[PDB]
């Protein structure tokens, strides 16, 4: 080798050091992705690219929104996708299910789990109890649906609205259980626009995602 | 008579795993990802490869007439490879326990080259054991006394039991955490039973019977031919159990 | 009226299709049937460029056939030296999500862009040694899908807002905006004479533009899905398009129609990248099945596979001397084939 | 509205197409005139290759 070549060799080696050191900081931060229609409370949960940073239980979280036809290929290596849906506007609920069907069934999101936030459930309680709008006018199957007695974890919570919540969630989980093959799982949650506990919920779900990701690495699941 | 029964079966089983092990040793060299789990399996296939090569040659040398000089080189390769592989089954299980107990740490805060370093230590530890067996039992104390060797056989049995405690405990802690999921139960039980009664019974029968005394009528016709055969069954099924299950 | 104009347009659209058929007196296979076949091609990996820690979405060779640039989701461009595998530069990026990188012919500037909607021209040579943003070029509404330099003062970029813009780097403003597409323009290729350029979008249309006039001269519609790649023939009078329908098609300008369709039954995955060789005899194409294919630009004959990537090949490129081929996949590797 | 669309369609229609016969002749002619300068086609001796 010559004299400048060894100086070019050292320039490469130093760049290798910064490349490998910067990668370590990336492995300690979990990347997410926010999705949802307008007036879905998308930007008011944890409180083109518009990044968001926060940490819960000393683990860094990085949350992204775009403002999905074909640029979604870029987010193939995200820890999870955060789908946010209005649970009060029964007019456009079906367009939310159709939105969720494409994300779940997309080719490039086969191994990406989804955290589903059923936002604005405070309006949902007010709407169904007010006795003006009826869900059956938008989903005929509602009149023949019974609240599953297996789960009733809603304390201090009205019974009529309870039937509506377990029906909105059912219409989103049947899609997840339709064609998932156990590669990715859906985690549903019911949130208001005042709940400060949403950062915890992502942490617990992103812990199960990584736990499953580690189990599949060891051929256990 | 009975020798040709197990010896022929041992060699055939040895060849089934010896060529299967090389496939794993070749398949993981093409990969460039090399996650933590694959490194232990790669070092397990190499460690298992040497053991069957020693066992295939030793058992084949029983059929035709064989000399006594080579038996001084096959043995301290067979053992150096035998103990190394067992310490990787224990290492793999320990990391399964950590991967489930602490998933965030194992994927985010875990040191990247932890798997590579720990595999070297186990290789070194298997080599420190061999020198202690050779020095304390052989030429360096041939004329001194014959009661220095029993210490090397005691440490070896103690080493064997430690690997069983680590494996069985690590597999059990993972099960408790999960209950506190069908392929989990099958894989964990399989990785424990196959270890305990296929690779464990050799070594615990070869070394306890030098530290102690027992009748020679059954020492060979019952618990040496069979033990050396089950030993060749563990080290052949490991590539299937730990790597090739993902291929089907 | 809406229907009155539609009747004028539909008859006109039928006229173009009908007039286009008054020219296909023969097919490419028939005219080129009696030639010597290329035969099997066995190209091997010569260099592997480790260093990227995330998916790779773009690369571009320099004009000296020695230095190349590579973009990745780790957030850094790397200007490699293919001869000796060193890392000449490593530019950190404001936005990690990058879809395109470019290398200027002069060798002085490197561009990039992605979901940040901004085009970032970087300066390679300056005082103090550091590499910093020479200028950021905004104004687009969608994600930057492809960037190609014309000179050290002009750059042509296509984005997902169905438009391509020509820029003056010194001014930082758009000179010409090319409309006519109805979908995301995900590729563009420049003619060797830097007077014309083509673009392929999700509307299954390959439009040819004029760099100076600003109009759209022709519109090629022969595909059935989104065109993910496009590349000019070395003569400058043909181009190849690769869509998600697992088909590459060779079009032409003076004929203004399609001449060949490269497809096989086994290949069902999409086509990510396409480029030609120096002589225009081999069409290289990247696929989602993790391997490259070598096609025959005159006999439609499959002639080879460059299979070395664990993940999908996202970019591909041929040096200006026909000496090497670079392949980059999501597994964070660049393999310099030859 | 659609007037811009039909203005471009008229402009694209008024061009001088030529036959595929002359199109394929040139494409064959170009490759035959440059088949010695494509090392990806013809392998070169390792002395001259830079890899
Ligand atoms: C290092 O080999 C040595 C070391 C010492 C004495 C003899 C040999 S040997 O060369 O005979 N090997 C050998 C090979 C095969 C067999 C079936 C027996 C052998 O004998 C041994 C091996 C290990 C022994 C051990 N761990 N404790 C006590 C006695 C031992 C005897």
């Amino acid at each position: 080798v010559s004299a400048e070549d060894k100086a070019a060799a050292e320039r490469s080696k130093m760049i290798d050091k910064n490349l490998r050191e910067d990668g370590e900081k990336a492995r300690r931060t979990l990347r997410l992705l926010l999705l949802g229609a307008d007036n879905s409370g998308k930007s008011t949960i944890v409180k083109g690219i518009f990044e968001t940073k926060f940490q819960v239980d000393k683990v860094n979280f990085h949350m992204f929104d775009v403002g999905r036809r074909k640029w979604i290929q870029c987010f193939n290596d995200v820890t999870a996708i955060i789908f946010v849906v209005d649970s009060s506007d029964y007019n456009r609920l079906q367009e939310a299910l159709n939105d969720f069907k494409s994300i779940w069934n997309n080719r490039w999101l086969r191994t990406i789990s989804v955290i589903l936030f059923l936002n604005k459930q405070d309006l949902l309680a007010e709407k169904v109890l007010a006795g003006k709008s009826k869900i059956e006018d938008y989903f005929p199957e509602f009149a023949r649906y019974t609240t599953p007695e297996d789960a009733t974890p809603e304390p201090g919570e009205d019974p009529r609205v309870t039937r509506a919540k377990y029906f909105i969630r059912k219409e989103f989980v049947d899609i997840s259980t339709a064609s998932g093959d156990g590669r990715h799982i859906c985690y549903p949650h019911f949130t208001c626009a005042v709940d400060t506990e949403n950062a915890r919920r992502i942490f617990n779900d992103c812990k199960d995602i990584i736990l499953q990701m580690n189990l599949r690495e060891y051929n256990l699941v | 008579k009975q020798t040709l029964s197990l010896t022929v079966l041992t060699c055939i089983v040895s060849l089934v795993g010896l060529t299967g092990n090389a496939v794993v040793l070749w398949l993981l060299g093409c990969r460039m990802r090399r996650n933590a789990f694959s490194i232990y399996i790669l070092n397990l296939a190499a460690a298992d490869f040497l053991f069957l090569s020693g066992r295939l040659i030793y058992s084949l040398l029983s059929f035709i007439s064989i000399p006594h000089t080579i038996s001084k080189i096959l043995y301290p390769v067979m053992m150096f490879s035998y103990f190394a592989g067992l310490s990787f089954l224990s290492a793999v299980s320990t990391e399964r326990c950590l991967s489930v107990l602490w998933p965030i740490w194992y994927r985010c805060h875990r040191p990247t080259h932890l798997s590579a370093v720990v595999c070297v230590l186990l290789w070194a530890l298997s080599l420190l054991r061999s020198i202690l067996e050779w020095m304390l039992c052989g030429f360096l104390f041939s004329g001194a006394d014959s009661a220095w060797c029993q210490t090397s056989d005691f440490i070896t049995v103690a080493w064997l039991i430690f690997l069983c405690v680590v494996l069985c405990g690590s597999s059990l802690v993972l099960l408790i955490r999960i209950l506190c999921l069908t392929r989990l139960y099958v894989t964990i039980l399989l990785t424990v039973l196959v270890f305990l009664l296929c690779g464990l019974p050799f070594g615990i029968q070869f070394f306890l019977f030098l530290w102690i005394h027992v009748d020679r009528e059954v020492l060979f016709c019952h618990v040496h031919l069979v033990s050396i055969f089950l030993s060749a069954l563990n080290s052949s099924a490991n590539p299937i159990i730990y790597f090739f299950v993902g291929s089907f | 009226e809406l229907d009155q104009l539609r009747q004028e347009a539909e008859q006109l659209k039928n006229q173009i299709r009908d007039a286009r058929k008054a020219c296909a007196d023969a097919t490419l296979s028939q005219i080129t049937n009696n030639i010597d076949p290329v035969g099997r091609i066995q190209m091997r990996t010569r260099r592997t460029l480790r260093g990227h820690l995330a998916k790779i979405y773009a690369m571009h060779w320099g004009t000296d056939s020695r230095l190349l640039v590579s973009a990745s989701q780790d957030g850094k461009l790397i200007i490699w030296d293919s001869y000796t595998t060193n890392k000449v530069h490593a530019i950190p990026l404001r936005s990690s999500w990058v879809m395109t990188c470019a290398y200027a012919p002069s060798g002085n500037y490197v561009a990039c862009g992605g979901l940040d909607n901004i085009c970032s021209i970087y300066n390679l040579k300056t005082r103090e040694g550091n590499v910093r943003v020479s200028r950021e070029l905004a104004g687009h509404t969608g994600y930057l899908s492809c960037c190609r330099f014309l000179d050290d003062n002009q750059i042509v970029t296509s984005s997902g807002d169905t438009t391509c813009a020509l820029w003056d780097i010194e001014t930082g403003q758009q000179t010409t905006t090319f409309t006519g597409h109805t979908g995301d323009v995900m590729s563009l290729s420049l003619a060797p004479d830097t007077r014309l350029f083509v673009s392929g979008a999700c509307d299954a249309s390959a439009k040819l533009w004029d760099v100076r006039e600003g109009m759209c001269r022709q519109t090629f519609t022969g595909h059935e899905s989104d065109i993910n790649a496009i590349c000019f023939f070395p003569n400058g009078n043909a181009f190849a398009t690769g869509s998600d329908d697992a088909t590459c098609r060779l079009f032409d300008l003076r004929a203004d129609q399609e001449l060949m369709t490269y497809s096989h039954d086994n290949i069902i995955c999409g086509i990510t990248s396409v480029s030609f060789s120096k002589s225009g005899r081999l069409l290289l194409a990247g696929y989602d099945d993790f391997n490259c294919n070598v096609w025959d630009a005159l006999k439609a004959d499959r002639a080879g596979v460059l299979a070395g990537h664990d993940n999908r090949v996202s970019c591909l490129g041929v040096t200006d001397d026909g000496m090497a081929v670079a392949t980059g996949s999501w597994d964070s590797f660049l393999k310099i084939w030859n | 509205q659609a007037r811009k669309l039909v203005e471009q369609l008229k402009m694209e229609a008024n061009i001088d197409r030529i036959k595929v016969s002359k199109a394929a002749a040139d494409l064959m002619a170009y490759c035959e005139a440059h088949a010695k300068e494509d090392p990806l086609l013809t392998p070169v001796p390792a002395s001259e290759n830079p890899f």
